[PDB]
């Protein structure tokens, strides 16, 4: 990922988001 | 709770100097608070951007913010009360916790 | 709380694909 | 990279403009208003442009306001306008529309 795609998907787990639940709504 | 109500004396007093202790500053000639941010590169820029504003979702109150590349200016003040509110302290408060956990 | 990914959590996951992100490559780096 | 000549504003600046940008009055960049449905909207938008600003390494001088996002693009290293403003606001234009 390029260093800002990181800061995106960091930012979004830490906002109180599971990986689970976010691989779950993704694909 | 209905709308929100500007800061009274008694709360601008118990609850802006904490943020002024950190750089926040009133605006002249309006009820706000302002606070300039410095980033390494607006990837992290926007990160911090970011997280601020998933918050701000959360709060259903957003900043008054411009960014130019590792620089972003933020305005708080609430408009329904035409002044700062519990909201606008809220929100800077959320700002700190994450403009200082990427240092 | 929820669970369901906010109106904005989603917005920023769509343009994290839209960018050219496989969900593949994203479900990898995501773990 | 480079700033543009007056053939290239002449061939380039004519479909930005037709879509609402401006030019500043007093500095070289090109300038226009954007408005949305929510901040999340318009945060959505910031995000998409923002990705293709790393991919072009040009970054946008952005104010947000809830709903409102006004964007001014000019390029520093060259003291004006250059290839990076015009391809990122058609980017932005490609975005906006999308909405």
């Amino acid at each position: 990922l390029s260093q800002l795609q990181t800061e995106l998907l960091a930012a979004l787990l830490e906002s109180g988001l599971s990986k689970e639940a976010l691989i779950q709504a993704l694909g | 709770a209905g709308k929100a109500h500007r800061l009274s004396a008694e709360e601008r007093d118990q609850l802006l100097p904490n943020l002024r202790a950190v750089g926040w500053n009133e605006l002249e000639g309006r009820d706000a608070i302002f606070k300039q941010f410095h980033f390494k590169d607006f990837n992290r820029a926007f990160g911090f951007m970011t997280r601020v504003a998933l918050q701000a979702e959360k709060l259903d109150h957003h900043p008054e913010w411009f960014n130019v590349y590792n620089k972003v200016h933020i305005t708080l003040s609430t408009h329904e009360c035409a002044g700062l509110s519990e909201r606008d302290i809220n929100l800077a408060s959320f700002i700190e916790q994450v403009a200082v956990s990427m240092t």
